[PDB]
C-alpha cells in the first residue's frame, strides 16, 4: 500500500516532466536544424519530418532523465510536507524507498531497452535515406559485434543508468529545511551531470583509438554504482 | 514501562545549547516539557524522538539502550513520535493511510489487520470517513486520523510535539480529551509546545529546560509556586 | 536615505552574479589547451559584455527577491512608498549599469580581445564606432551594430523585467525558485537572439528592428505582468 | 549550511566545468 | 478621527469567506477583531489595510472614501500597518530606520526630522543602539524600533497583525505596555490576534466574527457572558 503509493505518486509526476522537456528537447532540435536548412539544404518538405525522426535519439537522454528528476520531485515533496517522517516515525526503512524505485526504475528500462534496440536504428535506416560502413547507427544489437569503434558499450550504459540512478536520488532527495528545496537538489543534479560529461567524451575520444571504451566506460559505470551503495548504506557503525 | 533519558547534551557549532537534562516518564502518565525558546526543550524533545543525534547521553526505555538507533528503530521498539504540522498522508484514503501503517506489523494475522483498523475508527470516531481521502479533511478531523495511525504501530510513549500550534479554544477541549484517552490506555505521553496554560492544565508533572540545563521539576502546583522558574518565565501567570 | 538602500542591495548583487557568471565561464575557456597562455584573461571583459544582460534579470530577482522574504518590500509600501517610486529606485541604478556597458563595449572589449587573439599566434567584431560607417559595398554585418548599439538598452529592460514578476507572481515563492525563472528565462533570450537574428534577413524582412525584438518581446511581458494583472 | 557538504557542491560543480571544456 | 467599515464583503470563489462585516475604531481605544481560524477575520483585516482588495465594503476614515485606494496611497491618509514577521530593514541603521520614512512625508523640513527622529528614539528608549542593523538586534527590538518606525509615517489607525504570535508570557508584558502607551497619545489600534487571553486583556471591545460576519461588538465582559461565541467559539470554560 505504501509502496503503491510512493510508485503511483511519482509516476504521475513522471510522466509530467517527460512532456515539459520534451518540448525542450524539439525546441533544441529546431534551433539547430534551422541553421542546417537555412544556409544548406531546403525547409520545405523536410524540416516537420526531419524533426519527427530524431525522436529515438534524443529519447535516449530524456528517459533515464525523466526517473532522476522525477523522483527529485516526489520525495522532495514528501519530505516537506511531513510524510517520509512520519513513514519512519510509525516504523518501517528507508528500504521502502529503495524497493519502491528499483520497482519503477524497470518499468522504464524496458522502454529504454525497446527504444535502444529496434527503435533507434529503426529512425537512422529511415532519416539517412530521405535525403536520397562506420555508422554505428543503424545496426542491431546483433550486428554490432564488428570491430574498430563498435560502440554498443554506449548502448548499454544508456540502460543501467536506468538503475544506478535511482539508487543515488533515494539518499540525495534528503530536504534540509534551512538550506531549501533548490539548494538541496544541487549535489544531485550535478553528479547525474558530471556522468554524461564522462561517458559522452569516453564515446567519442574512445572512438578514435584513443583509450578503449570498456576498461574506462565501466569503470566510471562501477565507481557510480559503488557511490550509490555507501550512500545508501550509511546508516551503521563507523567505518 | 519506564523510558528514561540520562545525561544529553549537543553543541551546535560549539554552541552548548543543552547540558544534563535527565528526564523519566512512566506508563500512564501525562509529562510536559516546556519552557522559553532558548534552545533547550525542543532539542531535547528531538532526541528522546531520535531525529537530532545526541552529542553525550543514553536513551532507555525501560530495559535496553535505543541511543544509538535511528527513528525507524525506535519506532519498533516503543517510541511513536506525531509531528507538529500536517503529516496525513495525502492521496491515500483514510481507511489505507490506516491500513499502511497496520501492515508493517508482522504479530499480527492478515485477518487481525482488518479487525484492528475497523476498531480504531469506531474507538476515534473515524468510521463514517473510510472512503473520503484527505484534503477533505478539516483540521479537527485530520488530527483524529493522526492519532488513529500512530496508534496503529502499537506504540508505548506516543510522545506530541505541539499539539495545541494555533486552534480555537473549542478545539483544546477535545485535543485534551484524547490526550486523556492514551492516558487510560496505559500510554506515557510526552509534550512539548508554546501554549503554558492547557499543558499544566493537562499534564501530571513537568520538567522546564531553561539555557540549557534543567532548571525545575515537579507537579503543576509547585511549578506555579517555584521562583527561579518565575523571573525567567511566567512572571504573573495566574 | 533608502532610495540609495534599494540600489545599493541591487548593485552588490548584480556585481555578485557578474564575478560568478564570469568566473565559471572562465574555466570553461580554459579549453585553449585541451601553459601560461592568458588569452581568457584577456578575454574577461569580452566575458562582461556577454553576461551583462543576464546578470542584470538574476542579480535583481536575486536582490528585491531578499527584500520581499525578509518582509522590507511591503513594510516601507505600507509606510509611504507608491508602487512607482521603488521602480524608480532600480533605474536610478541602472544608469550606472547602463553607462558601463557601453563604456567597456566600446574602449576594452575591442582592444582587449584583439589583443588576446594576437598574444595566441603561438563577424568582424571590432566596436560600435568602428563598424559605425564600415559596410556599404541589405546584409548580415548592419544587424551585429544594431544588436550592439541597445545592446545596454537591454540591461534596462531585464532589470525592469526582474521587478516585474517580483511585484507579479513570485513576491511569496522560495529563493530557488527565482534562481531557476533567472536562468530559464536567460534560455529564452539566447533563443530569440539567435533565432530572430539570421531569420528576419533571410525568411523575413527586417532592415533595423529584427535586433530589437530581443528586447521589445521582454518588455511587453513587463507591462503585461504589473499592469494586466493588477 | 555545512562543511563537508559545502566542499562537495565546490568540488563536484568544478569537475563539471573541466569537463565542459573538454568536450567543446 | 474614527475608522469605519460599512458592509465589507469577499469572495474568492463561489463561498463568500466575508459578508457585512462592518467595525468601527476611534481614537484612544484598543479594539479587537477574533474568531475562528479559517472564518474570515484575517481576510477583514487586510481589507482595511489594503492588501485584498474589497468588494463591496466602504472603508472610511472622518471624511474620505479609501475603498478604492491601494496600501500605499491608504498609509498616507494615516493607517498604519504593522506586519507580523520581523520586517526590519537589516542592513540598514537603526536611526536611519526611522529616517527612512521621515523623510516621505512632505510636511517636514530636512532639518525638522532629524530632531523628530532624536525624540522618537527616546520615547521608546531605543537611543542607546544607534548604528546596531537589525539582522541581529533581539526579539525584544524586532518589536519596539517597528512601533517607533510606524509613528514616525504619522498614522492615526495602526493596524497589528498577531502581536503576541509565539513569544514567552514574560514578554507579554512588555508588548502589553507599549500597546496602552500607543493610545495614551491618542490612537486607535485595531488588533487580530489569534491568543485569544491577552487581546481580549488589553482591548476594550472586540469583534467576533465566524464564518461569515459579526455575531458581538461588546465589551471583553461582555462575550464571556454571550451564548452564540460560546458554540462556535470559546467553549464553556474560559474564567
Ligand atoms: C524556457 C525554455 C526555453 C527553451 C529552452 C530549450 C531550448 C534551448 C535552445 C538553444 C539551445 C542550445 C542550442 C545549441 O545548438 O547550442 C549548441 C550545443 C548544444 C547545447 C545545449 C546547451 C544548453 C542547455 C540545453 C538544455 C536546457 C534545459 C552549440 C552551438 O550551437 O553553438 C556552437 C558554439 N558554442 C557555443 O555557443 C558554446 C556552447 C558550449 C556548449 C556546451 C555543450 C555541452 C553542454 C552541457 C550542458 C549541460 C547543461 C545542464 O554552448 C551553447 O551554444 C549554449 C548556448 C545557450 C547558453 C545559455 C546559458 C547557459 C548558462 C546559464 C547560466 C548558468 C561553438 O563554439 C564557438 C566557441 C566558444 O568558446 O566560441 C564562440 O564565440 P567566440 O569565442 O567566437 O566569441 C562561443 C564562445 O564561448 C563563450 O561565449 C564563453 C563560454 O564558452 C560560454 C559557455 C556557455 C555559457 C556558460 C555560462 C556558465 C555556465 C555554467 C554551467 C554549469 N560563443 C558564442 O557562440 C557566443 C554566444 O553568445 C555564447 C552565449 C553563451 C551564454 C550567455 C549569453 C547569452 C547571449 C547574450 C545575452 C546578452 O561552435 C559551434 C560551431 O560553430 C563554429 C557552434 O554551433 P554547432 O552546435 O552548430 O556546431
Ligand atoms: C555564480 C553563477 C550565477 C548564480 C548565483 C546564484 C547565487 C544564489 C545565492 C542564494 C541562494 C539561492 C537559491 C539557489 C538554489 C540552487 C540554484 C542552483 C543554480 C545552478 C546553476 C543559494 C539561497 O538559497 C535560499 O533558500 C531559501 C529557502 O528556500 C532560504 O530561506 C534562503 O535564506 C536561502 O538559503
Ligand atoms: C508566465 C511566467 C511564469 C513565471 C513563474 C511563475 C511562478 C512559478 C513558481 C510559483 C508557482 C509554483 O510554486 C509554488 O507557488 C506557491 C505560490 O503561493 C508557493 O506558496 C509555493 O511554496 C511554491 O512551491
Ligand atoms: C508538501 C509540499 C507541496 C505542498 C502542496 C500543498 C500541501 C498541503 C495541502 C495538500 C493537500 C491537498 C491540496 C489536497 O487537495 C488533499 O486530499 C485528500 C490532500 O490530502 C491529505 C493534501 O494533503
Ligand atoms: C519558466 C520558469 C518555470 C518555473 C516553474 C516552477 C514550477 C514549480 C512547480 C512546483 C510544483 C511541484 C513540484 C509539484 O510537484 C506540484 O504538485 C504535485 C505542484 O502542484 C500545484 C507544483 O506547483
Amino acid at each position: 500500500i505504501i509502496i503503491r503509493y510512493l510508485v503511483r505518486e511519482t509516476l504521475k509526476s513522471q510522466l509530467a516532466i517527460l512532456f515539459i522537456l520534451l518540448l525542450i528537447f524539439f525546441c533544441q532540435k529546431l534551433v539547430r536544424i534551422l541553421g542546417a536548412a537555412v544556409d544548406g539544404d531546403i525547409p520545405a518538405n523536410l524540416v516537420l519530418s526531419l524533426l519527427g525522426l530524431g525522436v529515438p535519439e534524443m529519447a535516449q537522454l530524456i528517459l533515464p532523465l525523466s526517473l532522476f528528476l522525477g523522483l527529485l520531485m516526489t520525495l522532495g515533496k514528501l519530505y516537506t510536507e511531513s510524510e517520509i517522517t512520519v513513514m519512519h516515525a510509525c516504523g518501517l526503512s528507508k528500504a521502502v524507498l529503495v524497493k519502491a524505485a528499483m520497482i519503477l526504475a524497470v518499468f522504464t528500462a524496458i522502454v529504454a531497452a525497446v527504444n535502444v534496440m529496434w527503435a533507434g536504428p529503426w529512425s537512422s535506416r529511415h532519416q539517412d535515406e530521405v535525403l536520397a560502413d562506420q555508422m554505428d547507427m543503424r545496426t542491431l544489437w546483433n550486428t554490432d559485434t564488428d570491430r574498430a569503434r563498435a560502440e554498443l558499450n554506449w548502448r548499454i550504459t544508456l540502460v543501467v543508468t536506468v538503475f544506478m540512478m535511482a539508487l543515488m536520488v533515494v539518499p540525495l532527495s534528503v530536504v534540509n529545511p534551512r538550506q531549501g528545496r533548490v539548494l538541496s537538489m544541487l549535489p544531485a543534479m550535478l553528479l547525474y551531470l558530471l556522468f554524461f560529461l564522462i561517458q559522452t567524451s569516453l564515446k567519442s575520444n574512445g572512438g578514435k583509438g584513443k583509450l578503449d571504451p570498456t576498461l574506462w566506460m565501466w569503470t566510471v559505470n562501477l565507481i557510480y554504482l559503488a557511490l550509490a551503495i555507501v550512500l545508501n548504506l550509511w546508516d551503521t557503525v563507523p567505518v | 514501562a519506564t523510558l528514561t533519558a540520562k545525561n544529553l547534551a549537543k553543541a551546535y557549532k560549539g554552541r552548548r545549547v543543552v547540558e544534563d537534562v535527565s528526564l523519566t516518564v512512566n506508563s500512564g502518565e501525562i509529562v510536559g516539557l516546556l519552557g522559553p525558546n532558548g534552545a533547550g526543550k525542543t532539542t531535547t524533545f528531538y532526541m528522546v524522538v531520535g531525529i537530532v543525534p545526541r552529542d553525550a547521553g543514553n536513551i532507555i526505555i525501560d530495559d535496553d539502550d535505543i541511543s544509538l538507533l535511528p527513528l525507524h528503530a525506535r519506532a519498533r521498539r516503543g517510541i511513536g513520535y506525531l509531528p507538529q504540522e500536517a503529516s496525513i498522508f495525502r492521496r491515500l484514503s483514510v481507511y489505507d493511510n490506516l491500513m499502511a501503517v497496520l501492515q508493517i506489523r508482522d504479530d499480527l494475522s492478515a485477518e487481525q489487520r482488518e479487525d484492528r483498523a475497523n476498531e480504531l475508527m469506531e474507538e476515534f470516531h473515524i468510521e463514517h470517513l473510510r472512503d473520503s481521502m484527505g484534503q477533505s479533511l478539516s483540521g479537527g478531523e485530520r488530527r483524529r486520523v493522526e492519532i488513529a495511525r500512530a496508534l496503529a504501530a502499537n506504540p508505548k510513549f506516543i510522545l506530541l510535539d505541539e499539539p495545541f500550534a494555533g486552534v480555537d479554544p473549542i478545539s483544546v477541549i477535545d485535543i485534551k480529551r484524547i490526550i486523556e484517552h492514551l492516558r487510560d490506555s496505559g500510554l506515557g505521553v510526552l509534550i512539548t509546545d508554546h501554549n503554558v496554560r492547557e499543558t499544566l492544565a493537562v499534564c501530571e508533572r513537568a520538567y522546564i529546560v531553561s539555557q540549557g540545563h534543567l532548571i525545575a521539576h515537579g507537579t503543576p502546583t509547585e511549578i506555579l509556586q517555584d521562583e527561579h522558574v518565575k523571573r525567567v518565565y511566567l512572571g504573573e501567570d495566574f | 536615505v533608502l532610495d540609495r538602500y534599494i540600489g545599493k542591495t541591487i548593485f552588490t548583487t548584480i556585481m555578485m552574479t557578474l564575478f560568478m557568471l564570469v568566473s565559471l565561464s572562465g574555466i570553461i575557456k580554459f579549453v585553449d589547451q585541451l601553459g601560461a597562455g592568458m588569452y581568457t584573461l584577456l578575454s574577461v571583459p569580452k566575458d562582461v559584455q556577454i553576461f551583462f544582460p543576464m546578470a542584470a534579470l538574476l542579480g535583481a530577482l536575486l536582490g528585491l527577491g531578499m527584500l520581499a522574504q525578509r518582509s522590507e518590500l511591503v513594510v516601507m509600501q505600507a509606510s509611504g512608498f507608491t508602487r512607482m517610486q521603488v521602480a524608480l529606485s532600480v533605474m536610478k541604478t541602472a544608469i550606472p549599469l547602463v553607462l558601463l556597458t557601453m563604456a567597456i563595449g566600446e574602449w576594452v572589449a575591442p582592444q582587449g580581445e584583439q589583443m588576446a587573439r594576437n598574444y595566441r599566434a603561438q563577424p568582424d567584431a571590432l566596436s560600435i564606432s568602428g563598424l559605425h560607417n564600415y559596410v556599404k559595398y541589405a546584409g548580415r554585418y548592419q544587424l551585429n551594430m544594431w544588436s550592439k548599439i541597445f545592446q545596454p538598452l537591454s540591461v534596462a529592460v531585464m532589470m525592469l523585467m526582474a521587478l516585474s514578476f517580483i511585484f507579479g507572481p513570485l513576491r511569496s515563492v522560495p529563493m530557488g525558485v527565482r534562481v531557476v525563472t533567472g536562468i530559464s528565462f536567460g534560455f529564452v533570450f539566447y533563443v530569440l537572439d539567435q533565432i530572430f537574428g539570421p531569420l528576419t534577413l533571410v525568411y523575413g524582412i527586417p532592415p533595423i528592428i529584427g535586433a530589437l525584438l530581443p528586447s521589445a518581446s521582454f518588455f511587453l511581458i513587463s507591462l503585461w505582468l504589473l499592469m494586466r494583472k493588477s | 549550511m555545512s562543511k563537508a557538504r559545502r566542499w562537495v557542491i565546490i568540488v563536484l560543480s568544478l569537475a563539471v566545468l573541466v569537463m565542459i571544456g573538454i568536450n567543446m
